């Protein structure tokens, strides 16, 4: 089955999704990359209090969560400072 | 601003002498037996008719539609000042042939045509024609005044106020003038408050170039402000021309009418040397122009960001939680900058060592979120023996010095302080030397440099500026080089942070005062401006009448200088500054805070979407810096130099163009709740960027606008480039997929190039590192292709998108690309506004591509 925007503002395929372009008004088809204006990345932090932040700061190469899983694929390595 | 404080023309005696004479007979005459003609040069002697003073005319004729004229004394008792440095290169000359020739006239050919020059004997006179068309005389008035160095109120001694001027070498001064059959508008000679067309000065003062911090200066007058460009450019209908008067003292200008345009050059001291740049088209004069003085230096990218100052900011803390700030509100920002207060007591190279203790690692904290800072070093130097720049600099023998050979001491920001003679080449190196990391500790490559107080300004000095009669390097006097001084600051400054990185990265430098040249170092912004809507209108033709004269980095400072902005005012300079070359918010001593997150939701919102537009507009600010750096060309524009032929565009000055492609009318009053916006161009079409309502030329549209609403139009015919994806610092975006906006003309074509680099190397010039594309729209086809084979990147970047306006729904969209089967795109349409998004083309930017519309 396809993937419906969180908003219910369109139907794509699965493929559409985390695919670095942005498909849905709320942002909800690219949680893991930089692609939308207004979506989030969750900042899983095993062991610590979970954070969301601006998509616009997934590799942005600055390390915004603890776990340092926003930096995946832009140069800077982050260390895991969650404690 | 205290007018008594600052001398009229009345009030300094060389340009009462020389503007005394009026109309009439020049005593001057050209003796044709002494005339010598060259492969580079025509010479011939010049004789007062009443003083029998002999001057020798030295006349070129020069490659690209220019010619220089150069007076001289014949047998003068001491050499004259001849500016050194603002050119680039010695001119490419034209052969002049004598094609006519009389007891009173000789009239020359430029190479093989169709330039000619008359020369008439008596009374002097030159007259420079194209063909049979006559485009500008020199002496037509009899207004030439050579005062030759002889062995009369303020002739000699001459005091100002307080202040004595020894004058040992006496009247000096010399002068002549300019007639410009046809012109009746004329723009340039920066820098002065005042509109963007010149006013005749026929029943008031001239104009005045003459390097001065004037304390809260006010709008519409002529008074000398902190830079001078003394290049003039004129324009009609039928042509463009530009005068360059190369000359570095006090200067004044005076403009009259009559249709004929005369302009009136008269300077202290130093020889008459001057280029007429004939054009024909605008663009023709700027190359001409750059050919002379060179072009501006291409900004790193993050200058082209946002920059945050105050003076001051108070502490790491502070530093540190501005940062933070920015971020916590989503706001981006790339340079965070440090005042006179950050130094240990306006000891340049030091720091407060209170609030400022570890400077290197407040820069590390600004490297780890990708941004700058800039520290403020100026031009004088404590007078204190256990300060180590002074010791050096006073052991060295580097310092400006009085008659009597003593080091100059004056009153500035650290109490007395010295000023480096920055006219000494050794003192430039010694300064450039000084910016090494190891030198100037606590510095590190995140670290940019402002230059303030560089006219130089001396509290207690003669209009707060330093003594006529003080000595320079080779024995010249202040008076000689005093429009160069700030630029020589400029320059060594650049160099310091070209050498700290062993040649590899570019500078930035911000530089107050400046000449002619001063593009090639950095930006340069207005001052003290205040914090009053006429002051945010005034930021437009100040900055045009920069970029008309080749210092297209110019900006003015948000929110303004002194006093305290009501929100609204900040919001549209917010709004203005985003759209103008130097975006910088500054703030005097004695403001409130005004860090954008600090107002009401209402305010921080359009001042986000302000800084959101400019960072997504990026990639284009690039483009046209880096054709700036390449032709000469501004990068904000008046709109005449892109509709010459539009008579009703010449004196528009709260409009202007960045590039060909947007027109931009930001709102400049309180509570206003529309503008009216002149969209130029017979069959040309514009649309609002925002809307993408499609709107015809020539109108004055009558746009509503909210709090929010900056007024932007792009040109039918352009390609402009964004980075959709905004984030916290241009370091963050500049690896970043770009949106291609194609606004199609009414033929459904359209054009625009893309330059990308490194961000901040020379690696473009010195390893051809870099990317020139040129995209094109034509008959349902958009293509990529090269407009710069020689220039190759290793980069991610990609296109992400491409946003059509005026086009049609089309059936189906294909994409092709070397080394990949045809690929099909898909798309979106509104048939309202006749805009076409095609998602994800996914291509390299350095590839050559086809996308096909059906
Ligand atoms: C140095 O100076 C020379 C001499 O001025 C200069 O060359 C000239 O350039 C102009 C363009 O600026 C040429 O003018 C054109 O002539 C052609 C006919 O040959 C016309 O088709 C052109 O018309 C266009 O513009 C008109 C409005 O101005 C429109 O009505 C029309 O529809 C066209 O769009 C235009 O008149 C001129 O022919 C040459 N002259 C010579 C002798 O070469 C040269 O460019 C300058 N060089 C530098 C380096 O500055
Ligand atoms: O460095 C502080 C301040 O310096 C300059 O402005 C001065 C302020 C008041 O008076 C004198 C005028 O005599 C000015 O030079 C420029 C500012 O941008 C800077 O913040
Ligand atoms: O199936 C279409 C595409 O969707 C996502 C990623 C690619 O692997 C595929 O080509
Ligand atoms: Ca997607
Ligand atoms: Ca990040």
């Amino acid at each position: 089955k396809p993937f419906t925007c969180l908003d219910g503002t369109a139907t794509i395929p699965f493929d559409q999704v985390n695919d670095d372009y942005c498909d849905c008004k709320d942002g909800s088809d690219e949680p893991g990359t930089a692609a939308c204006p207004n979506g989030s990345f969750h900042c899983t932090n095993t062991g610590y209090k979970p954070l969301y932040i601006l998509s616009s700061r997934v590799n942005d190469g600055v390390c915004d969560c603890c776990d340092g899983t926003d930096e995946y694929n832009s140069g800077t390595v982050c260390e895991n400072t969650c404690r | 601003v205290d007018r008594s404080n600052f001398k009229t023309c009345d009030e300094s005696s060389f340009c009462k002498r020389q503007r005394s004479i009026r109309p009439g007979l020049s005593p001057y005459r050209a003796l044709l037996d002494t005339l010598q003609l060259g492969p580079d040069a025509l010479t011939v002697h010049l004789i007062h008719e009443v003083t029998k003073v002999l001057l020798v005319l030295e006349l070129q004729g020069l490659q690209k539609n220019m010619t220089r004229i150069r007076i001289d004394e014949l047998e003068p008792r001491r050499p004259r000042y001849r500016v050194p440095d603002v050119l680039v290169a010695d001119p490419p000359t034209a052969r002049l042939s004598v094609s006519g020739r009389d007891d009173n006239s000789v009239e020359l050919t430029v190479a093989e045509g169709p330039y000619k020059i008359i020369l008439t004997a008596q009374p002097f006179r030159l007259d420079l024609l194209e063909d049979r068309s006559l485009l500008l005389s020199v002496n037509a008035r009899g207004l030439m005044a050579f005062e030759h160095q002889r062995a009369e109120p303020g002739a000699w001694e001459e005091t100002f106020k307080t202040h004595s001027d020894s004058k040992p070498y006496g009247p000096t001064s010399v002068g002549l003038d300019f007639s410009l059959p046809g012109m009746e508008h004329v723009y340039g000679i920066p820098e002065h408050a005042d509109s963007l067309r010149l006013k005749v000065t026929e029943g008031g003062e001239p104009y005045r170039l003459y390097n001065l911090d004037v304390f809260q200066y006010e709008l519409n007058n002529p008074m000398a402000l902190y830079g001078s460009v003394p290049v003039l450019l004129a324009h009609s209908f039928h042509r463009d021309l530009g005068i360059f008067w190369l000359n570095a003292a006090e200067t004044w200008v005076d403009i009259s009418s009559n249709p004929q345009t005369d302009i009136r050059w008269m300077s202290e001291s130093g020889i008459i040397d001057v280029f007429l740049m004939l054009g024909p088209s605008v663009f023709d004069v700027f190359r001409q122009y750059a050919s002379l003085t060179g072009t501006q230096a291409l900004p790193p990218l993050f200058s082209l960001g946002y920059h945050q100052s105050r003076w001051n900011y108070r502490d790491e803390a502070d530093v540190l939680e501005v940062d933070q700030g920015f971020d916590d509100h989503n706001m981006p920002c790339d340079v965070i900058w440090l005042d006179i207060e950050h130094a240990d007591g306006k000891r340049y190279f030091t720091w407060d060592p209170t609030r400022f203790p570890q400077p290197l690692n407040m820069l590390e904290h600004l490297a780890s979120k990708r941004r700058k800072l800039v520290a403020i070093v100026d031009p004088h130097i404590k007078v204190d023996s256990g300060y180590r720049v002074h010791e050096e600099l006073r052991n060295h023998g580097l310092y400006v010095k009085t008659r009597d050979g003593s080091d100059y001491e004056g009153w500035c920001w650290p109490g007395s302080a010295s000023y480096p003679d920055f006219t000494n080449p050794r003192m430039r190196a010694w300064w450039s030397n000084m910016f090494s990391f190891d030198n100037y500790e606590g510095s590190a490559p995140n670290l940019y440099v402002w230059n303030d107080m560089n006219e130089p300004s001396v509290f207690n000095g003669p209009e707060v500026t330093m003594l006529k009669d003080a000595v320079h390097y080779g024995g010249w006097e202040h008076r000689d080089i005093h429009n160069i001084y700030g630029l020589y600051v400029h320059m060594a400054t650049a160099d310091g942070l070209i050498q700290r990185s062993g040649g590899i990265e570019r500078p930035f430098v911000l530089s107050r005062a400046f000449f002619s040249g001063s593009q090639r170092f950095g930006a340069v912004w207005t001052g003290d401006n205040t914090a009053e809507w006429d002051h945010l209108k005034i930021s437009i033709p100040m900055c045009l009448s920069l970029a008309l004269v080749g210092l297209s980095f110019c900006g003015a400072d948000v929110g303004g200088f002194f006093k305290n902005p009501e929100p609204e005012l900040l919001v549209r300079w917010y709004q203005m500054g985003a759209y103008q070359p130097f975006f910088r918010a500054h703030a005097h001593l004695d403001t409130g805070r005004r860090e954008p997150w600090l107002l009401a939701s209402q305010y921080q919102d359009a001042i986000r979407d302000a800084l959101f537009q400019r960072y997504s507009l990026l990639p284009f600010w690039y483009t046209l810096f880096y054709q700036a750096h390449k032709e000469g060309f501004p990068v904000m524009r008046p709109l005449w130099v892109q509709y010459p032929e539009d008579m009703s565009t010449f004196s528009i000055e709260d409009q202007f163009m960045l590039g060909d492609a947007l027109l931009i009318h930001p709102v400049s009053d309180a509570g206003a709740h529309g503008v009216q916006v002149y969209l130029p161009g017979q069959e040309e079409v514009w649309y609002d960027i925002q809307s993408y309502q499609k709107h015809h030329g020539p109108q004055t549209l009558y746009l509503p606008v909210t709090l929010s609403s900056i007024p932007v139009f792009q040109r039918g015919g352009t390609i402009v480039p964004r980075w959709m994806r905004v984030r916290r610092s241009s370091d963050c975006m500049k690896d970043d997929p770009i949106t291609l906006f194609v606004a199609l003309s009414p033929q459904g074509t359209a054009q625009g190039e893309l330059f990308l680099d490194d961000g901040h190397t020379f690696n473009y010039q010195t390893r051809h590192e870099f990317l020139l594309r040129r995209f094109s729209f034509s008959g349902s086809t958009l293509v990529s292709s090269s407009a710069d084979p020689k220039g190759h990147l290793e980069t991610p970047i990609w296109i992400e998108r491409v946003v059509i306006m005026g086009a049609g729904k089309p059936a189906a969209v294909v994409l092709q690309t070397k080394g990949s089967p045809e690929s099909r795109l898909s798309f979106q349409h509104d048939p309202e506004t006749s805009v076409l998004i095609l998602r994800k083309p996914g291509v390299s930017v350095a590839s050559d591509w086809s996308i096909h519309l059906r």
